Order: C-alpha cells, then structure tokens, then sequence
C-alpha cells in the first residue's frame, strides 16, 4: 500500500566523553534499509544496488551530512547543549524523523529528539516551532535555541515539502525489487503442556514478507475472540528480510472442539492458510 | 531510563536434524545501546556470527538481530548469551527447538 512511501531516519549520538562520539544511523523506506551511517567514517553507506545513482541528484546524502541540520553540525549541537546545561557525560541522544506520502496529496512529517531514552523536544511544522517534551532545563534550552534558529525552521520546511517527497518518488520507481517483493507464510501447529490442566496450542508462522499479517484461531471453524486464553506474539525478524510470529491458545484436553490456525497475508490473496491441530 | 533486553532465540525454519538452518538471537527493548551477544554451541562461542545494524523503536529502546547458519543435531545444544549494564551476570537463553 503506502508503507512503501514512508521514509524514516533513526540517529543515535552516544557522547562518551568530551573527545568521543560514537554514531549510528539508518534511513528506511518501508522496512528496507536504504542507507546506513558507517560508525567509523561517518559516511552514508548505500545498502541496495538500485539506491546509488539516483540521489546523488537530490543530494539527500549532502543534506544529512554536511548541511545546517546535518550530522556534523548535530553532533556539535548536542555536545553544546550538554555543556550549556551543565550536564555530565555519557549522554545518549536520539533523532527520529519521518515523511509519509498518502496517495491523496497530504503528507505526514515529523522530527523527534530524545535524551536518555525518553522524549526531549519535538518539531511542530505547522506552528514553525520546536516544543518541549519534558519539563527541565535541557529541554527548555534545546527547544529555545532551535526555535530561535529561524533559518533551521525554514530549512526543515524545504526538506519535508520538496527534498524528501521527490526522493521517495524516485526510490519508489527504482526499488520495486525490494518494495514489491511478496513471500507467502508457511505455518505449523503443535500442542504443548500448560498449567491448570490445560494444553497450549501453538501456531508458528514463518518466512513471510511484507510484515503485516493476521493469525487467528478457529474453534469448530468460528473465530476465537480474544481472552486471556489467546496470545498472539510479536512479529520477529529473520536476517533475509522475512518475518516470523507465534500465536497460542490455551485449551482444555478432550474438550470436543476441533482447532485450526488461520493466517491472512496479502501475498495469499483471497485464500487463507488454514492449519488444523491434529493429535 | 535503563531497560533490560528481551532476548528471543529461534530458528529461521522449523528444525530438522541434519538440515541447514539459521539460528537467530533477537535482543530488543534495551537502553543504553552497548550490548554484547554471543551464540553458543554446547557452551562455546560460535565464531562466525553476523548481526544487523543497531536501530531503535518508537519508545527509543534499541534492538539488534544476531544470527548464524547452523545444522541442528540431536546431540548439540544452542544458546544466546547477552551482557548489558542492567544485568549482574550474562543472561543465557537456550534455544527451544519449538522456536
Ligand atoms: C534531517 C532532520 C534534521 C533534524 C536534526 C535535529 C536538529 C538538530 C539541529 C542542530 C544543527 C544546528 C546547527 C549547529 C549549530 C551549533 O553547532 O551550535
Ligand atoms: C574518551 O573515551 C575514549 C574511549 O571511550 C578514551 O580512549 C579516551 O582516552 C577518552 N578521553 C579522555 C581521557 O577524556
Ligand atoms: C560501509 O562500507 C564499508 C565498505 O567500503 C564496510 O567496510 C563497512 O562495514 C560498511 N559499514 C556499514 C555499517 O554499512
Ligand atoms: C487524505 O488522506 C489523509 C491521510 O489518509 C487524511 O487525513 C485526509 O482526511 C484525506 N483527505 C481526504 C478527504 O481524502
């Protein structure tokens, strides 16, 4: 759908001591890594053979590295706010940015900064303002310095209105080999011991791409509604950009119901994957 | 805030003795980001282990996938060993073949 036109940036600035920064950062379109920051060199590694000779042209790679809001300035801005807040090292800062394009015209864009793994300040595009997320000095100082920097506010506007939208569009056109790949799930059902004289039925679903999926249990062919008896796990990644999930249902032994796991996934179309529990 | 890692150990495909597979250790929900993860075979560190690029979720907490090609056997035990500032000692999670 439109997960494919969702561009995100994740940056971690671990400020060890005064002379030490360790960086990580990633750019994603959907769940496909497009660029990864190399911690040793601070250059943007390109992750896909279809990504390289495209931008390039929009110089997103220049924006992220050398510009007013680029990593080189950001690192120094973060060292400075730690300093101007009287705070001590180590400090970990994080930056989460996104741009989504809906196929009705509208865009969702955001910039979030955290410190120590909690929100710190957010950027309000419409209000041309950075907003504090916590109620202390570091939050007040960073939010005020950023909002006062009217050129930064202007620069971010252009970024989210022009630069990132054009980039998504070009990447979308070039990257279908990853963005439109479909690999159907396979599933297995088995039973294991559980407490209170119950059985745990497990449906393990593997190998699937893209990520969204729905796994339900059927009791005599009708959907089991959610209760404490039913747990669907979190989706887990494989190294090959496929996913795995486990769903479980507590049942009483010899209850006289037949059970099956049903898996709905867009790669399957109108047909579900249906997997009976057999004793 | 500090957050201790969730550690989930699983294979790529449902396991069958003698057929190659991938062993995965997914560590997630941790803060700060420094972490050490080893995959073990019969108690000893496996040498050729890859991992994904560190990133983080909406709640700011970090996640990493470590993985290795392996061939399960009846006699061999596999596990994931994690160290993190929130742990007093490394946490070992054995691979449950159901996973
Ligand atoms: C690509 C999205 C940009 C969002 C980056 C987070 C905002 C940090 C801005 C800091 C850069 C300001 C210029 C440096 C000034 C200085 O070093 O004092
Ligand atoms: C800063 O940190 C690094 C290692 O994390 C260390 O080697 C370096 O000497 C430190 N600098 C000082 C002395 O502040
Ligand atoms: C980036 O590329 C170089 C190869 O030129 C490689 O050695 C390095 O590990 C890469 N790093 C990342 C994290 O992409
Ligand atoms: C356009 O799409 C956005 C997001 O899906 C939505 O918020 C907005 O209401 C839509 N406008 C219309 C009326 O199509």
């Amino acid at each position: 759908p439109e997960e494919s036109q969702f561009f995100q940036l994740f940056y971690t600035l671990l400020l060890g001591n005064v002379s030490s920064t360790e960086l990580t950062g990633m750019a994603l379109l959907a769940d496909v890594p497009i660029m990864v920051l190399d911690p040793h060199t601070w250059n943007l590694n390109i992750c896909r053979p279809w990504v390289q000779e495209i931008t390039a042209e929009t110089e997103v790679k220049k924006i992220l590295s050398f510009s007013m809001v680029g990593i080189r300035n950001t690192i120094r801005f973060m060292h400075e706010m730690t300093a101007k807040a009287g705070l001590d090292y180590p400090r970990v800062f994080q930056i989460h940015t996104g741009c989504k394009l809906y196929t009705n015209g509208t865009r969702w864009s955001f910039v979030n900064i955290g410190e120590g793994g909690r929100d710190l300040v957010t950027y309000e595009l419409s209000r041309e303002r950075w907003v504090p997320q916590r109620s202390t000095l570091l939050a007040k100082v960073m939010s005020n310095t950023l909002t006062d920097l009217r050129a930064v506010s202007g620069f971010l506007e252009h970024i989210f209105s022009s630069s990132f939208p054009n980039y998504i569009l070009m990447l979308h056109e070039e990257g279908r080999t990853d963005l439109e790949r479909r690999v159907p799930p396979m599933a297995v059902v088995f039973a294991r011991t559980a407490g209170q004289v119950q059985l745990l039925l497990v449906c393990r679903v593997t190998s699937f791409y893209p990520r969204p999926i729905a796994v339900t249990w059927l009791r005599d062919g009708r959907e089991v509604p959610p209760s404490p008896a039913l747990s669907t796990g979190t989706v887990l990644p494989n190294a090959d950009l496929t996913y795995q999930l486990r769903s479980t249902l507590l049942v009483s032994p010899q209850d006289g119901h037949g059970y099956a796991c049903r898996v709905q996934h867009c790669s399957l179309g109108d047909r579900s994957l249906l997997v009976p529990w057999h004793h | 805030i500090q957050r201790t890692p969730k550690i989930q150990v699983y294979s790529r495909h449902p396991a069958e003795n003698g057929k190659s597979n991938f062993l995965n250790c997914y560590v997630s929900g941790f803060h700060p980001s420094d972490i050490e993860v080893d995959l073990l075979k019969n108690g000893e560190r496996i040498e050729k282990v890859e991992h994904s690029d560190l990133s983080f979720s909406k709640d700011w907490s970090f996640y990493l996938l470590y993985y290795t090609e392996f061939t399960p056997t009846e006699k061999d035990e596999y596990a994931c060993r994690v160290n993190h500032v929130t742990l007093s000692q490394p946490k070992i999670v054995k691979w449950d073949r159901d996973m």
